[PDB]
């Protein structure tokens, strides 16, 4: 299911976009991966992305609500672990997308 | 915050 190779630099695990060995990240629904590097991400969220089950861009659901709903701009990532919220799913609903980092409730403390 | 707007800026293209 998952695809050996990055859907960006089109690598495999041996040859990321520096020609160096990385492992890929792989969308548990449709299989595409990419290395951590290509997805532009800093090691914590490769780590705690490697806590969970992963979803591509095109396939991230709501972790709310569950569906990946109807409009795409409304969609924000956590800056912790990428996973994506509506606007109206957060906690309190955002009227407007934060500036710069944003946590989801997920990784917020009890 | 990161939306997909922004991601996709950042990754660039998928590779066709
Ligand atoms: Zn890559
Ligand atoms: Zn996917
Ligand atoms: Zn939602
Ligand atoms: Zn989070």
């Amino acid at each position: 299911d998952p695809i050996p190779i990055c859907s960006f630099c089109l690598g495999t695990k041996e040859s990321n976009r520096e020609k160096k060995p990385e492992e890929l990240l792989s969308c548990a629904d449709c299989g595409s991966s990419g290395h951590p590097s290509c997805l532009k991400f800093c090691p914590e969220l490769t780590t705690n992305v490697k806590a969970l089950r992963w979803q591509c861009i095109e396939c991230k659901t709501c972790s709310a609500c569950r569906v990946q709903g109807r409009n795409a701009d409304n969609m924000l990532f956590c800056d912790s672990c990428d996973r994506g919220f509506h606007m109206e799913c957060c906690d309190p609903p955002l009227s407007r997308m934060p500036k710069g980092m944003w946590i989801c409730q997920v990784c917020r403390p009890k | 915050a990161r939306t997909k707007q922004t991601a996709r800026k950042s990754t660039g293209g998928k590779a066709p």
